[PDB]
């Protein structure tokens, strides 16, 4: 139950990765391949207990993206192809082809200089310097490819930052807008009603104002005529 | 001291390297990978008792050509690249300066979609399938020209043995017009 | 002998008699304006309970439409 | 010299504002100011043939209440400002200053819905038209106070005439009584 | 048949308020009211020759907005009222009325000290003094406010530039935005296509190599033949 | 050392009274005043433990404004005003002096029409009308005052409202600009070195 | 058939006020209210044991005068106000209300600077204040009026007595002149 | 001074050549060859009045780009070969050098299969046979390059109207940034004294 | 009835090409391509009255081996293609389409540096380039081979008489032995 | 000499013989292999032309799907 783990960050230790995977099931031994100056290769294989662990955990960040560091660098998982070195290809096991025994009849040597195979194998020696300048050139590509990454950490982070900073206050702008023209509107109504209650209060008042200047009126007549 | 050796032919074995190789000193063990089900791997791994030989060795099969069977596919032979998987680098063994504290700033835990984050997981996702894409066009076009020259093997055989008989077929005419008018002038 | 006391009595019933009258005018424009006033007075009364009348009725008017005013709010 | 003699009586003419100003000095000219109607419109224009007289004039009637007629409300009294439609405003009498240049950039004309011109106008309309209702309110808060104080004259009237009768009452008693003690003193010893 | 307009601004003068208004008709007089000292008063009054010209020109500058110089001060037009000056109420015409007869029986006086006439004119008089003092009011209030409506001159432009230009802006990252989307559903098709092309002819390539193999194998075995 | 808190709103009870004003002390009783038919006065009384819980109370209620709904209408805290309706005034209680025997020179009864008395009486009785009108009118004018006030609840919500989101808005600008300035500076910066 | 009674002087009685009020009906019991000092707040409280013995000592009391004191201040009675104060409003009335459930929904506070129920708070201390010096002004006008009416309280006697004395002598002096004239023409 | 063009758009007349190559100078005849059917070959000769103009039509093509018409396919201009087929090579043109009765020793005739001149045609007609083959291998790279870059064509046209768009808007947004920001320190500088 | 004939050496003249293909049928006129200055394109082409002599003339030339010089060089005949030169493709046909008058709108211009097409033009020019590499890279190719061929002359000669003379040696040796024996 | 000379000319003959059968078996070789490698790419330009044909009649449907949105 391996899986293997690469395009992780040269700062996770072991424990790191060992931590990082316990959420899917529990580590047996939990290790990041290392060369011969000890840094840390950027890619590691761990172990898990449980053939459903190791499962999980390929399928869960196959579909989703997993995270181990500050640096938002995504794990990419794949199964492990197991390799040996310390058993090869014995011969009971290689003599059984028909035409090997055959085969091997001329001894391993470098060719001759004019001979046929010499000739051949310099096609041979281009294709092999073909395949590795194209490897390299991809190599070179992409190590480029990485580093512009790493330049536009601050820049898109920015950048984010600001746009939601700005459909917040487009929102906001939009709930201003609507209030403003629901309290001009409220206002209005209002405005509209004083004004209707101005006007028959002034009428009333003119009414009452000429019955009491009638009812003077009539009191200086009957103050004249007493007198 | 350990090399490893690639494009070894379709039909290999532990004794053809330990044989094939020990012409370039004494060698403790040579392994051809294998795949889990047990077909071969197209790759090699050969030891030695010591630089001078490994060293010496590699020189020759650099500028030269080693084939090691009839079939004219010369190896590459180049220093095998130790990777351990057992120490790792364990805590006593970072430096654990303020480069990991703000690496250490976060839990690892999945990125919240539709985030910042998220949207460096995608472009990071997208880089490295676009890797996965060009490598593969690369192993595409090798194997298209390897299929192309293993089908002119045997062509190329007999345009060469053409040639080679005419030449030494023109050799030996113009010997013997030669030994023909030097005895005709000697009497 | 009796000269300056009849001359000072004749002039003090004279002045007696002005000043009765005139208490009698004072009399008569007091009850009168108390009257007018009172008039007046109970004027100013009805006059301002319907005011009052009409200012209640406008501000309940004023109360259901502020209510559904704000019904209609809620539901917008 | 020019006065301006306001709140006039509803009963005037031009001979009642020239013989009541008379008194203060020579009233060459006042002509209560009549509109199209030839009802008054309250006001009036007088002009004195000096202008000490009219200082002083505008000093009585404002420490003073120069009651015109019978109709007890006292005419308040300003001097005139002097509006002159004649010579108007010629151009070359303009300073033409850089201010001028500032506002003359471009010409007069109407201004386009939904400018920044549009916009500004409807604040400014909005201000004029607030004014214009802060004016009639003050215009009908002053009427109905006059209106109210009016009503009320004929009650403060003979409020004051039956107070003056009463203390007219009391003097008179006071006089009896003072005299008639006197007269009793004095014959006594 | 005249025009009261006003809230010009102190830089107006006649030959402008004459060309402005001459759209809706012909001119005869437009004379900007001054003080004694000539100062402009921010008043005018256009007589037009025309009375109906004069009514079109009164509604298109009341609900439409007209303006005089590049500050926004809005020119207002009332009908003009008219007021004459030397000639009044002669005497002929208020004894028409006999009981004017009967008000100017008292003669023009000062009040006494301690008459009726007196202690009322006091009331009148502080009446006065209160309508001078709301005036005042008034006019203080208004002068605040367009002193303060004069400081907005140029914070209220730039806000109607900057949000001309953020409207502008909005939709142009929204066609931006749709032309993006488009763009990119375009080459993933694109892109499926090709390598759907691409798989078909690996697929005819390898039946091509096993065709050529065939040939070679059969091809060695007439040669062994021969 | 109990107090009495006034302009209650529409719908109080002892227990919203006492929880309200637990908070400056405890509280021995507070109570609501009721009329008969179960319709609220207006006024409550509050007592507390002691004088000084209850000046701390009375002045915090005084300087501050505790509002005890969600309608914004603080109550007026004053202190109460004891009315002793048991003991009275007893005879022995009173001083008997000269001024209670020239007080003591005609038995309680009517006054005769027409009499010195009668005049005196219908005085203060006009007196005693012109101060309840006067009351009356002190009344509602403050009814009149509050329906004014009590229309304006929405009015000036809406605008504080508004007033205090267009500020937010405002703030948030701000912010906004100051932000990216601020990195725009350090990228400038930054690229420069 | 409760009858608030006030206006009274503070020299009055549980026991004056319950002899003076004794002629409308039989005394239930008639108490003055006194403030914590225990001086005459200047009002009373009075029931009967029939209602309609109340009622008609309102209408007297109301139609006539009632005069209690040497010093002539009239007795005003009124009808008595049931205020309780210690059934308050009942939750079980209380919450019968609907709006009432949603109107507690907020906590007893005491509003916060800037926030809207503190800028209306404002408001409403300041009609507070307003009618409460509006109060004042009242109390303090009678205050003066009635220390006025004690001022007057001889001078008007004085002058009432003058008056019925100067009319008894202006009718003493109209019968005499009659009847010295009545003499003159017997002579 | 005639030139001819080459690559020719596949809608064209006469006198697209007639007036589009004007701008270079007088054009007394323009032609677009045409087969028996009525396809175009898409190369056309224009004849030209003055060599100079000739000479500045030719390298203006050649550094410039001259695209003939909304379809963005520059037309490639080179000088045109003059062939002669009326006066042809009359035998007194011929030298007649001893190279020619060297070169006339038999008269034109066939080849018997067998005799060295058969064995010689043949090694030429396999030489002129795979010319034509590698001729036509060339037309058919150049063919399947086109078509290519006709298919391509769309996707480039969108990806630069999108660049060119987004540019503008980056370029409009920092204006109404600069503006905003000068405006807020010029007021600045304004209230400060 | 025309052929348009090739691989032509450069000494043959007009009359030579008329008395090579008039054995095929009458001639009504054959000439040789030449450029401005007169020389030799290796080119010409051949004009036969009727189209069956013309017919066998191409057949008999490209089954058969013709040969018009000393130098084995053989002429292939292919039929000829007509253009005719002062007769382009006439306005009024090419207003027949639809797609001329919606093509033609946009007039002829030069592109402007920054537009799209501009940034295309450099892209076909390119293309343009790497076709004319090509097409003088293969014409560099017959350049060589023609040379070379051309160098081999007497040696092939030389080797088939030395072919031709073993030959019959041997089979005067053959014959003699059976003579002797 | 003579004998050697013969047995010289035996050993030549014979090697020319063996040149002559390989040279033609690798005519048979160039043949066949040349001209299915002719066949092969006339049926690789055929698919190719088929190829194409659906790019185009796929930009077509695209562009006409444009011009309707």
């Amino acid at each position: 139950a391996a899986l293997s783990v690469r395009n992780l960050s040269p700062y996770v230790s072991n424990e790191l990765l060992e931590e990082a995977f316990s959420q899917f099931g529990p580590i047996e031994r939990a290790v990041v391949i290392v060369d011969d100056r000890g840094r840390s290769t950027g890619k590691g294989i761990v172990e898990f207990a449980s053939k459903p662990a190791a499962r999980k955990a390929f399928e869960r960040c196959s579909e989703g993206v997993f995270l181990l560091t500050t640096t938002p660098r995504p794990v990419i998982v794949e199964p492990l192809e197991q390799l040996d070195d310390e058993d090869g290809l014995p011969e009971k096991l290689a003599q059984k082809n028909p035409m090997y025994q055959k085969e091997r009849e001329t001894p391993p040597r470098f060719a001759q200089h004019g001979t046929f195979e010499y000739e051949y194998s310099q096609r041979w020696k281009s294709l092999d310097e073909m395949e590795k300048q194209q490897r390299e050139q991809v190599e070179k590509n992409m190590k480029d490819a990485k580093d512009k990454l790493e330049s536009e950490m601050e820049d898109a982070y920015h950048e984010h930052q600001a746009n939601l900073l700005r459909q917040d206050l487009m929102r906001r702008q939009e709930e201003l807008r609507r209030m403003e023209e629901l309290h001009s509107q409220e206002m209005q109504k209002r405005k509209e009603m004083q004004l209707r209650q101005e006007e028959e209060r002034r009428r009333r008042e003119e009414e009452m104002m000429i019955r009491q200047r009638e009812m003077e009126e009539q009191m200086r007549r009957q103050r004249e005529e007493s007198y | 001291a350990s090399l490893t050796v690639r494009n070894l032919p379709q039909y290999v074995s532990n004794e053809l390297l330990e044989e094939a190789f020990s012409v370039f000193g004494q060698v403790e063990r040579a392994v051809v990978i294998v795949d889990d089900r047990g077909r071969p791997s197209g790759k090699g791994i050969v030891e030695f008792s010591g630089k001078p030989a490994a060293r010496k060795a590699l020189d020759r099969c650099s500028e030269g050509s080693f084939l090691l069977t009839t079939f004219p596919r010369p190896v590459t032979v180049e220093p095998m690249d130790q990777l351990d998987d057992e120490e790792g680098l364990p805590e006593k063994l970072v430096i654990k300066n303020q480069q990991f504290h703000k690496e250490r700033e976060q839990p690892p835990r999945f990125a919240q979609p539709g985030s910042f984050e998220y949207e460096y997981a995608m472009r990071w996702k997208a880089l490295i399938e676009m890797e996965k894409q060009q490598q593969d066009q690369v192993d595409r076009n090798i194997k298209e020209a390897r299929e192309k020259l293993e089908m002119e093997m045997e062509a190329a055989r007999h345009e060469h043995q053409v040639m080679l008989m005419r030449q030494d077929l023109m050799r030996r005419q113009e010997e013997l017009r030669r030994m023909e008018e030097l005895h005709n002038q000697e009497v």
